[PDB]
């Protein structure tokens, strides 16, 4: 199928604690593959999944020297924010960071993205096109005329088409046994009495691979969203991942419910029913 | 792997 | 400035059987800012030996951590998870709900 490579980073302004915190993480797909934590000891780029150990000194090496450029730029940023919002040095404040490449089943470009925030709205994001930028306030302006008078989208466009899925079909390559695999959901339904009227049927998705999956209920047929109860998709620490969704019923109706599955991994979707 | 350039705001 | 309320799910790793060892975790996402606490607990103590996942966000920026801790289930252990964050008046405690 389809495929992602995605970089995701976290500045945090530490007032009257000293340097901000910064995290950056590595995913292809949905496995994450290394991480950076400006806490933690080594102060290098490190590995997170097992086909990315294999690489050599150098990559290490080159890693760390841009994720520590990320992490100066990131540092920078949050004080010359705080200024175009006039904001006290008293505060703490958020900019996250994402960019990455998505290629189709072919492994060919599709589309490239990088999107930036501060304090948990978009700032500014680089278009589709890959040659200008959306801002999403004045100040954001400020930095859209900046960038785009220096031609800054030029050089991330070339990396998100280029380096970017070229490293990704490597990755996809090395890491196939995990990277090139789908998991379908295991199923099943509970039933629980909520009183001498209702009952609880809760539709479950476990050890499933990748994140991405759609529980549904029906009544007679009929998408049914009156009382359903879906919770986020959550992992489950072993590079797959649960869900459950729920419906209130009246007691001796539950033969008109159904819930749907569907999922990448499963050749048809699945219809379950309490029975 | 990361991109090598940065550009600050 | 937005702020913006973590969502907690309490739960195993594989299905639970009492005496069987297994993991118990606890999915905090939604949340922002990034700030949180989060412990587990066994009959109302914090559990040390926790990990958690690196520090990632979702589409609309909020973010997600997972803790989680080694953990053979029985009858009479109860489990829960202690999240604070500014959103929050007061720590929340989730109990591990084992009948769902
Ligand atoms: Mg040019
Ligand atoms: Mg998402």
């Amino acid at each position: 199928g389809s495929h992602s490579m995605r970089y995701f980073f976290t500045s945090v302004s530490r007032p009257g604690r000293g340097e901000p915190r910064f995290i950056a993480v590595g995913y292809v797909d949905d496995t994450q593959f290394v991480r950076f934590d400006s806490d933690a000891a080594s102060q290098r780029m490190e590995p997170r999944a097992p086909w990315i150990e294999q690489e050599g000194p150098e990559y290490w090496d080159g890693e760390t020297r841009k994720v520590k450029a990320h992490s100066q730029t990131h540092r920078v940023d949050l004080g010359t924010l705080r200024g175009y919002y006039n904001q006290s040095e008293a505060g703490s404040h958020t900019v996250q960071r994402m960019y990455g490449c998505d290629v189709g089943s072919d492994w060919r470009f599709l589309r490239g993205y990088h999107q930036y925030a501060y304090d948990g709205k978009d700032y500014i994001a680089l278009k589709e096109d890959l040659r200008s930028w959306t801002a999403a306030d004045m100040a954001a302006q400020t930095t859209k005329h900046k960038w785009e008078a220096a031609h800054v989208a030029e050089q991330l466009r070339a990396y998100l088409e280029g380096t970017c899925v070229e490293w990704l079909r490597r990755y996809l390559e090395n890491g196939k046994e995990t990277l090139q695999r789908t998991d379908a959901p295991k199923t099943h339904m509970t039933h629980h009495a909520v009183s001498d009227h209702e009952a609880t049927l809760r539709c479950w998705a476990l050890s499933f691979y990748p994140a991405e999956i759609t529980l549904t209920w029906q009544r007679d047929g009929e998408d049914q969203t009156q009382d359903t109860e879906l919770v986020e998709t959550r992992p489950a620490g072993d590079g797959t991942f649960q869900k459950w969704a729920a419906v209130v019923v009246p007691s001796g109706q539950e033969q008109r419910y159904t819930c749907h599955v569907q999922h990448e991994g499963l050749p048809k979707p699945l219809t379950l029913r309490w029975e | 792997i990361l991109n090598a350039m940065i550009v600050k705001i | 400035m937005i702020q913006r309320t973590p969502k907690i799910q309490v739960y195993s790793r594989h299905p639970a059987e009492n005496g069987k060892s297994n993991f118990l975790n606890c999915y905090v996402s939604g949340f922002h800012p990034s700030d949180i606490e989060v412990d587990l607990l066994k009959n109302g103590e914090r559990i040390e030996k926790v990990e958690h996942s690196d520090l990632s966000f979702s589409k609309d920026w909020s973010f997600y951590l997972l803790y989680y801790t080694e953990f053979t289930p029985t009858e009479k252990d109860e489990y829960a998870c202690r999240v604070n964050h500014v959103t929050l008046s007061q720590p929340k405690i989730v109990k591990w709900d084992r009948d769902m």
